[PDB]
Parts: C-alpha cells; structure tokens; sequence
RNA sequence: GUGAACAGCCUCUAGUUGAUAGAAUAAUGUAGAUAAGGGAAGUCGGCAAAAUAGAUCCGUAACUUCGGGAUAAGGAUUGGC
RNA sequence: AAGGUAGCCAAAUGCCUCGUCAUCUAAUUAGUGACGCGCAUGAAUGGAUUAACGAGAUUCCCACUGUCCCUAUCUA
RNA sequence: GCAGUCAAGCGUUCAUAGCGACAUUGCUUUUUGAUUCUUCGAUGUCGGCUCUUCCUAUCAUACCGAAGCAGAAUUCGGUAAGCGUUGGAUUGUUCACCCACUAAUAGGGAACGUGAGCUGGGUUUAGACCGUCGUGAGACAGGUUAGUUUUACCCUACUGAUGAAUGUUACCGCAAUAGUAAUUGAACUUAGUACGAGAGGAACAGUUCAUUCGGAUAAUUGGUUUUUGCGGCUGUCUGAUCAGGCAUUGCCGCGAAGCUACCAUCCGCUGGAUUAUGGCUGAACGCCUCUAAGUCAGAAUCCAUGCUAGAACGCGGUGAUUUC
C-alpha cells in the first residue's frame, strides 16, 4: 500500500556510486568552447589550498536593505605559483572519440618532474628522458616532424605543464602533472605557442583577473566507512528501537525480491571528485609585493598570512588567488582552477569588488591582533624583552 | 509574515518553534503568548514550524484579561532570545522573547511597546516601529 | 570598519568576532570570546580579574 | 579518618595482583556522558532521562475517624580563619 | 409469589453511542460535573459514603528535561 | 467505485456553457460478497513508525482549449506523474472529526509493501472484575485491568573495498554504457493602470528576498573535552612544606586542535527536438479547409550541454626497459 505521508527522496542520485575517486587529482572533464578569434591562452590553473579567512567590503547592489553598506564574508585562499611548461600534446576527431595523435616533450625536465615518473626516486639510474634528449642532440629534425604533424592534423591542442612544489611549504617534493587545454587561434598558433613556452613558467595573474568567475575542481576530504544516518541524512529510528537506531528500518518490499540502488547503504563518505561553478575572485595576490594583505584603506603594511601561519598548511610566499566562499577539499591539497564554461550576467557577476579590510589573526585559536606591533602597542613590554 | 509587511527581510535564524510561549510587550492587557502556527512557513514531514524576529504567528492567550483568552488572534515577534547573524557579521540576541498582538493587516492592537524592539522587526512592520521606543 | 571594545575585558573587537548582548533594559553588551561572554553571565566582576584591562588601571600596572 | 551511621569514599593488619594476549581506533552496537534556542509539539501512554535531595531557621491549605494529612505547599542560610 | 423501595449511573455495569447539556483546549471518540423509560444499576448474590494507605487503573497543572524540532560530539 | 451512448427536461429566452429523467453499453479490482484451487510434519496476524519505487482516474505547479469568461474570482476540458502534497487536539485504530499553516494539503499499488527492521496500544492463551444468560460446570463477533516479540557467520541481492592473467613498468588521456536535479512562494515596481455605472481590480518584462531539496565547506558564531592543557574545590593517604596518589574520566570554571549545525557559511549551467494547442500554404470537393503532400511557432516533456562512475576480457599517446 501506498506511504501513509509523503516526503522527498534523501540525497542525490546523481553523485554515484559514493566511492573514492581514482587519484588525488580531480579530472578536468569539460573545458570552455573554443573561440579562435582570440589569442591564445591557458584555460586552467593549478593551485594548492592554504585556508580560510575573512574580509569586510562595501556592498554594491541597488534594490538590496545593505545597498552601500559594509558586509562579512568568508573566502578562500589558493596558493599559486607559476606553473612550468613541459610539452604538447594534439588529439584527432574520430568517429569513436577524441583520440591524442602525438606527444612532444621539452628538450630540459627538472627534478620535480622527473620525480612524477618514479616510486622509487632514491635508488633509480635517474634514466628518464635520457634517450629523448638525443632528439635534440641533431638540429632538431626528429622535434620538426613531430611538431608539424600536429600542425597538419590536430583539432584540439593542449599543454603538459607541472607545479613548482618546491616553492610551497609542502614536504612532498614531487610536483603534479596535467594538461590544460589551449583555446584561441589556429592549431598552427597553438603550437607555436607552445614550443616558444618549452622550459618557461607562466604566472596565474596571464590566466585569471580580478572580479572574474572560476570553477573549482577537488577531491573532497575523506571521512573512510560511514553509516547510513550521516551518510545519507536518514532519519534517527526511536530509542526504542532495539538493534540499534542508526539505520533505514525498510530496505525493500516484498517484490521486487531484490534490494533496489536507490535504497540508503552504509559506505564510503567523503574523497569524491567534485566540481563547483560560479566563484568570484577577490584579489590576484602577488608573491614579490610586500603588504599582500593591504588594502587601500587599511593601508597598513602586512602580508596575506596570519599571524602563526596558516594552520596545518605555513606561510604563504607566492603568488594566490583569493576567492569568495568556501571550496571542496582539503587545506594542502592540490586544486584546479577552470574558466567559465558560460557567460554570467546575473548582476552578481560582473560587479566591481573593493577590499577594505583582510583579516590576519591567528587561526590557531581566538586571535585579537592583526600585526605583531599592533599586539605590542596593546600590552606593552613584557618580561622576556626586558 | 503575511499581508501588510513592507519589503522583504534576510533569513533569521528560527527560535520558536510551535508551542513556545513568549512574554507579551504591549499594553493589550495579555501577559503571554502560546504560538500555534507560523505564517509563510513550508511543508516538512515532522518538522515543526518555527518563527523569528519579524514574523506574524498565530498566538492564543494564556495569561492575561479574560476577553483575550479562549481565541486565536496574529501576533508579531520582536524579540528574540535564540542568536541570529546579521549581513554585517555581528551575531546577537535579546535576553527574552517577546512579541505584540496585532492584526491581519499589521496593526497593533494596543499603544504602547516596553523593551527594545529589533531593527528587522521596525522596518518591516510600520505599526511596531511607531509604538516601539528604542530599537536595539 | 570599526573596531569595538569588549565590556568585560576591554579588548579590541574586530568585525565578525564575539557577540553582542542586549539586556531586559536596553543596554548594549560587546564580547571579544566566549570566555568574557562567560564570566559575565557568572556575575564575575572585571575589578577582580587580573588580565582586564580595568584591573589593570586600578592597581595601575 | 570523614559522617547521624555496620551508607558511600580513602588507609593499617592480613590476603590477592587471578579472568588468552599483541596491534589499530571504520560502520553498527553494549555501557557511561554533554548539548545552542524551544520545552512533551514525541508517544497508546512523560517510556527513558532530567529536575528535587543533607542539616538549621521560617512557614504550611482543603479535608479528617481528631490520631492525621505534613518533609503539605512555599522561602532563607551553610567555607575558611 | 412479589413487581426495584432507599440510594446510585453512558459508572470496571448503556446495545443504540463518539448519548444530551456544562466545563476543560486554538482544536478532545479522552477527563470531570450534571441529566436518566437504566439493551441489561440496586441493597451481607450487600447499596451508598469515606480520612489514611497503594511498585494498582485514569485526567489536568507547575517544575524539569535530546521524547521531539534535528541532530552533533567524547570515553571504555 | 469510475466512465460512455440517447435526449424528455433544468438553465429569463436557449436540449447538450454547466446539468440532465426514463432506458441502455462498458471499464476497474484501492469495497464487500460468491467460490474453496494452493498452504494445517505452521508462508508470523491489526495499526503506527521508518524507507524506496511504481500507477494516473491530476489536488498544486508549466503550457493551452471552452463558458451564461467585462475585470477579479470560479467552473468544464486537453497534453502532462517532471516536481511537491504538511504541523496538531481526541481515538489502538484503518476510517472519521475539528484547529491551523500552505502553491496544494489528489487517489492508489508493490504477499490488503515493510515484525531475524522496530514498537506491542488493539485483537487472540493461562490471573481477575462487572452486566445479561445458564440449576450448574460455564457462555457472551459485550465492557474492564495485568500479561517473555528468539537466530544470520551461509547463498544471492545491495552498499562500499582488493585482485591473477593481456612482454614488464610508469605517466598523461579517450568515452561505450549506466546514472543525473533542482523546486515553489512573497514583496517592490508595472498600477490604483487595463476592465467596469460603481463596488472592485490584473498581467508580461525588471528588481530584492524567501520555501522545499541537493552538493560541499569550518574564516566566523554555537555545540562537543582524555589536550586529563591551566586554575579552583571536597574526603583520604605520602610526618610537615613542596610536589603528588586514589575516589572505575572525583567535581566545577575556562579551554586550543579535530569533528560538527538552515544553530554556521558558500554554490546549484543553457542548447536542440516535440505534446496539447494556435497557425501558413493548399488540394481532395471549380468554393471552403492547420492536413492529405509540404510547413511555422510551441509544455515543469524528451535528447544533448554540463555533472558522477569508467567496460576490472573497450581504446589511444608517451618515458624507461636489467649481462655474472
Ligand atoms: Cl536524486
Ligand atoms: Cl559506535
Ligand atoms: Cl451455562
Ligand atoms: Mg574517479
Ligand atoms: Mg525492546
Ligand atoms: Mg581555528
Ligand atoms: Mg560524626
Ligand atoms: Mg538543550
Ligand atoms: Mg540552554
Ligand atoms: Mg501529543
Ligand atoms: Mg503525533
Ligand atoms: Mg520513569
Ligand atoms: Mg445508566
Ligand atoms: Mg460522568
Ligand atoms: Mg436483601
Ligand atoms: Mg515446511
Ligand atoms: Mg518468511
Ligand atoms: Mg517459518
Ligand atoms: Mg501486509
Ligand atoms: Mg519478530
Ligand atoms: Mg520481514
Ligand atoms: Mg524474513
Ligand atoms: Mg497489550
Ligand atoms: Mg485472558
Ligand atoms: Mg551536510
Ligand atoms: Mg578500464
């Protein structure tokens, strides 16, 4: 008979299965629509995550009670330096799928890279790319042909590039490869932008500005095996309920005599590849400038870290990118960066935003000083500087 | 919050849930309100509808003179001891909870509020807003 | 941007921090942490706690 | 020793140190717990849990077989020197 | 053979029945107070009333709370 | 229970806007009977709770046709199950009856879904009370009270997790198939305008918020404390002091980190093809016709874009490939 009361379905069924995703680098699996009557581009960043804070700005949006009042917000921090291109590679249509033709590689590889192609750093020969390498030892013939067959045949063109972990406060050592595709401008133009860039790093603020709408792509935190009442938000059975109250008290009817799919099971919470659309901007931080964290009202000299540190993560010294809201994963997990896949005028996009004030106490607990002068103007000497 | 409210108001978080009782703060003559309903509230299977600073409930009279009592008439909550954010980032609450009896229309039955009043509750209805003394 | 006072402890307040307290008559409370917060619904007089600010200036430290 | 106390809690004499172990800290359990705002809206039903609690002083209704009801109800105080 | 007296009741006893009126609630097949042609109440097959007492059966109120709104976290 | 046919009449005139007598043809298995085929070397029995999916005879939402449709409101009908359909008082109740919110509080199926999922109030063992019946033992599809809810470690299904063999190993990719998601309301403005004698009284576009749902996230606020981190307190024990043990985490206040809450914050895309329906051209049928050939616009529908998984017997590119 039918369910006495009616209610939505819990949880998503879009999202499956709930298992761990294959690697720890979320796939980038749609970039934006070509358009060739532009220069060439990177569609896509590479970034590590460093944390949150907050920061106070003037609200701009007629018709709203807080029109050109001061608002709170929450954002997020992505440290990111310039990334490193390493290669090229073109792909074909086909009639069975995009299919890559071809895979022209750098004539010089760093360590970081190198280090991707191992399990075993410490006792390899350190052989990879030796032999490639000769390929450039001749005037480049073997490199020509390669290249030009891209040229002749290729429809789509994107590039191997890898991050400089060396920069972060990371331990890890090795860096992350991807591909990015190339939009704007022929094949032919795409190539030879590539090659020009072989060995060269290309910094975020070429690919990103301010007041511009990104999607971010991330493996979400891992919370291992979870049972149905957090996984899938069921409701908690009676405290009557004998064999225990975290549970779906009916899995199935009688027929179908099978348990359904779409019946809540205990599993995996957590590590899933995910991807959020439609995060502004706030500030394209630079690494070299001094009073990251300033702004033109502020005006104090102070950097974008706090004051301790970022918790769990360190300082940071490179180039980021601050953005509105949170994003999925983790703090120190590798993130990627996409472009709009379509044109947003909802007059939440494309409004000009204006910092007036970035917050740097300590993370690490109920901090109440932004700078270390500031605390010392407050309480006054003390008995270790005396 | 129903017909005669002015504009639109920014999400409270919901600290009266049906069955709650909260002072009265007008001179209508009651001494408390037992709310029974919520207006404008949604549909949840065993969820209980709950009402803010600013929304209009339907209220009976528990304590108070005794033409009020034995019917249900609106009300209007103006203060609210469960902490709310505003848009400015600034997390407060009122030491009680308290509320008006008023009309459909907003109108308040009685002349004269005692305590402070929010400020969301002053803008959308114009009625509190005259009989309120301080706000905030 | 401004920055309030703390009325237990007199701490700095920047925005977002603490919470704010509006008693029966209508007087304004500003708290930098839930400790301050705490030891004021505990009755706790500022005069007596040594890390206020207001301790601090009347044993003149 | 504490205390009204053969209560609970700690110690002296004497007696044991026995009950398969190591590593890890998922879900679900068993046992013990805490919660913003609301306060029985839950449920056949306040089931379970919470609240109350010692002592001294004050104060104590209907009814009654005059013996009770009664710790009715309702308040105040409590360390150390 | 005598035809239910004194009392008592929709009562653990009333089928019709969620009886009628009043009270209690925003709303009551519940509770209580009344009404009685009572399917089928009733006088040691004991009637009616009762202070005190009850790990008995019910209704409401105050206090109280994770019972619930709506779940979260910690220990063995 | 639901739906047709005929049309005497109702409807100021007017059979068919909306209804419709006397008759008559069906459909359904969400009622109850009829039957006794299966099961008495047992298929756990009422209701509620919890959870998934399906049906359309559509309550609401999208787009339309019709009216005895001026406006507003309502009524009849079409394509449509994509998306929702609630909080409470009394009752064990299914049912029923009121209060209230709401866009709306539509009807049903899945062994009258669902007891090795719960619960056990009811029914339906043994105790006990009452009324009527019986000489009596006892009876009552009459009322009342108290009454043990067992087992999964196997197979499959489902949810997650490994993995031999495709020269070896490593990195970067393709996408067959399967899944898929957002939802509804209010206010301001349009506008006291269109319409109307008046009373009354809209809509398209635009703006700001909110409801239901979903996916993440922990800067902030709140919760949690074996950080047994710091401080305080009682009893006892170490001669005193200092510093500690025990009281199964002794108790109290604060308490970072972690986890976590519409109790916190952020985010939730736009193209094509169609249904109903309204049209173009245009015969059949010298006229007329959206239809026959051809063709235009069109729904919360469909397929893609996008999003999740990646065939462990689908596939490509690229690096390095061992001499005692
Ligand atoms: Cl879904
Ligand atoms: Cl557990
Ligand atoms: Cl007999
Ligand atoms: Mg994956
Ligand atoms: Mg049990
Ligand atoms: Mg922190
Ligand atoms: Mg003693
Ligand atoms: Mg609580
Ligand atoms: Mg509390
Ligand atoms: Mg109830
Ligand atoms: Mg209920
Ligand atoms: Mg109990
Ligand atoms: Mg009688
Ligand atoms: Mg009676
Ligand atoms: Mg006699
Ligand atoms: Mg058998
Ligand atoms: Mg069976
Ligand atoms: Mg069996
Ligand atoms: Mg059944
Ligand atoms: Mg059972
Ligand atoms: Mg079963
Ligand atoms: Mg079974
Ligand atoms: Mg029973
Ligand atoms: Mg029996
Ligand atoms: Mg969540
Ligand atoms: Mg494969």
């Amino acid at each position: 008979s039918h369910r006495k009361y009616e209610a939505p379905r819990h949880g998503h069924l879009g999202f499956l299965p709930r298992k761990r995703a294959a690697s720890i680098r979320a796939r980038v699996k749609a970039f934006p629509k070509d358009d060739r009557s532009k220069p060439v581009a990177l569609t896509s960043f590479l970034g590590y995550k460093a944390g949150m804070t907050t920061i106070v700005r003037d609200l701009d949006r007629p018709g709203s009670k807080f029109h050109k009042r001061e608002v709170v917000e929450a954002v997020t921090v992505v440290d990111t330096p310039p990334v490193v291109v390493v290669g090229v590679v073109g792909y074909v249509e086909t009639p069975r799928g995009l299919r890559s033709l071809t895979t022209v590689w750098a004539e010089h590889l760093s360590d970081e890279v190198k280090r991707r192609f191992y399990k075993n750093w410490y006792k390899s020969k350190k052989k990879a790319f030796t032999k490639y390498s000769a390929k450039y030892a001749q005037d480049g013939a073997g490199i020509e042909r390669e290249l030009a067959r891209i040229k002749k045949y290729a429809s789509v063109v994107r590039v191997l590039v890898h991050t400089q972990i060396r920069k972060t406060p990371l331990a890890q050592k090795k860096a992350h490869l991807a591909e990015i595709q190339l939009n704007g401008g022929s094949i032919s133009e795409k190539v030879d932008w590539a090659r020009e860039h072989f060995e060269k790093t290309v910094a975020v603020d070429s690919v990103f500005e301010q007041n511009e709408m990104i999607d971010a792509i991330a493996v979400t935190k891992g919370h291992g095996f979870e049972g149905v009442t957090h996984r899938w938000g069921t409701k908690k059975l009676p405290r009557k309920t004998h064999r225990g109250l975290r549970k779906v008290a009916c899995i199935g009817a009688w027929h179908p005599a099978h348990v359904m799919w779409s019946v809540a099971r205990a599993g995996q919470r957590g590590y899933h590849s995910r991807t959020s659309i439609n995060h502004k901007i706030y500030r394209v931080g630079k690494g070299d400038d001094e009073a990251n964290g300033a702004t033109s009202f502020d005006r104090t000299k102070k950097t974008i870290t706090p004051m301790g540190g970022f918790v769990h993560y360190g300082e940071i010294k490179n180039d980021f990118i601050m953005v509105k809201g949170c994003i999925p994963g983790n703090r120190k997990r590798i993130v990627t960066l996409r472009k709009s896949l379509y044109t947003n005028t909802s007059r939440k996009a494309l409004e000009e935003v204006s910092l007036k004030w970035i917050d740097t106490a300590s993370k690490f607990g109920k901090g109440r000083f932004q700078t270390p002068a500031e605390k010392h103007a407050f309480m006054g000497t003390l008995k270790k500087d005396l | 919050s129903g017909n005669g409210a002015q504009g639109t108001k920014f999400r409270i978080s919901l600290g009266l849930p049906v069955g709650a009782i909260m002072n009265c703060a007008d001179n209508s003559g009651a001494r408390n309100l037992y709310i029974i309903a919520v207006k404008g509230s949604g549909s949840r299977l065993n969820r209980l509808p709950a009402a803010s600073l600013g929304d209009m409930v339907m209220a009976t009279v528990k304590k108070g003179k005794p033409e009020l009592r034995k019917k249900v008439m609106p009300a209007i909550v103006v203060r609210q001891a469960k902490s709310w954010r505003r848009r400015d980032g600034v997390f407060l609450y009122f030491e009680d909870n308290a509320g008006v009896i008023a009309n459909p229309k907003g109108e308040m039955k009685g002349s004269a509020i005692t305590g402070p009043v929010g400020k969301e509750c002053a803008d959308l209805w114009p009625r509190v807003a005259s009989n309120s003394g301080v706000v905030v | 941007m401004k920055v309030e006072i703390d009325s237990f402890s007199g701490a700095k307040i920047y925005p977002g921090r603490g919470t704010l307290f509006v008693r029966g008559d209508s007087k304004i409370f500003r708290f930098q942490n839930s400790k301050s917060a705490s030891l004021f619904k505990q009755r706790k007089n500022p005069r007596r706690i040594a890390w206020t600010v207001l301790f601090r200036k009347h044993h003149k430290k």
